[PDB]
């Protein structure tokens, strides 16, 4: 009654608020690539211009730019934020802070925190939906979102943004009264792609019971 | 030598390998990946490949 109509609120609000979440990951991605990719040459063979490696570094420390892209998406969730968020925050910043200028002895744990932090940015958009779904009182509903926050965490452990890409879409299209999109998008290429999908058809029509 | 990098979200059967200048090469990403403008191919020039290979997130 007058409590599922708060929990939808709830929910709508939260999906509102961070409907940028994958635009704004994809953006952090699309800037660091090319140094990621430049660090995990030096790192795993021969290729040694450490000008390179430097640049790269330059690329994820320079001004706090991509920090800051961080903390942009960790405010989103902040009535939600996960403790192992802002810790992941904090071990890139101490990475970055090891690098010195011309030194690129640290490159590889730059490299690897931000790879870490990434992946828990993901995490964290899938740990808020489950904060809000799990206070449902539909069992219906609550339990559909249980197996839908694992089938998204193993997609996440697959590939982290296209996983993002396809829960947004998802849960944007349910809390806006869209079809939902059961196909794969992405080739069947991710295979947890599939068992994501069928578990939100799942959420969907627990979601619709409710709603009417 | 150009040294053809790691490519994340990318086919990786040439990482770590190094070629001649004027050397050509094709590069794959993963679905939901690509090269900016759709290019497939990659060449070793005077100051490294051209255009540069890296596996961007595309709509
Ligand atoms: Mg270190």
């Amino acid at each position: 009654g007058h409590m599922n109509q708060r929990n939808i609120n709830e929910l709508k609000i939260f999906v509102e608020k961070a409907k940028y979440y994958s635009i704004k990951l994809d953006a952090i991605y699309n800037e660091c690539t090319g140094a990621y990719n430049d660090i995990m040459t030096y790192s795993e063979g021969t290729f040694s211009d450490q000008s390179k490696v430097n640049q790269a570094i330059s690329i994820f420390k320079k001004d706090n730019k991509i920090v800051n892209k961080f903390k942009e998406l960790e405010k989103i969730i902040e009535e939600y934020k996960p403790m192992f968020l802002s810790k992941l925050i904090d071990d890139f910043a101490i990475e970055l802070d090891q690098a010195v200028d011309n030194d690129v002895s640290n490159a590889r744990h730059v490299a690897d925190s931000y790879k870490k932090l990434r992946k828990s940015v993901v995490l964290a958009y899938i740990e808020s939906f489950d904060v809000i779904s799990s206070k449902f009182v539909d069992s219906k509903f609550v339990e559909a979102s249980k197996k839908f926050v694992n089938k998204a965490k193993e997609f996440v452990e697959e590939n982290d943004l296209i996983a993002l890409e396809c829960i947004v879409k998802t849960i944007g299209d349910m809390v806006n009264d869209r079809e939902i999109n059961s196909r794969s998008r992405y080739n069947n290429f991710y295979k947890k792609e599939a068992d994501f999908l069928g578990a939100a058809v799942e959420l969907e029509g627990a979601y619709k019971a409710i709603k009417q | 030598k150009c040294y053809f990098p790691y490519l994340e979200n990318g086919y990786n059967q040439n990482h770590g390998r190094k070629f001649v200048q004027g050397k050509s090469i094709d590069v794959a990403c993963h679905p939901g990946y690509a090269l900016p403008k759709a290019q497939t191919t990659v060449t070793c020039m005077e100051n490294g490949w051209s255009p540069t290979p890296r596996c961007i997130r595309v709509k």
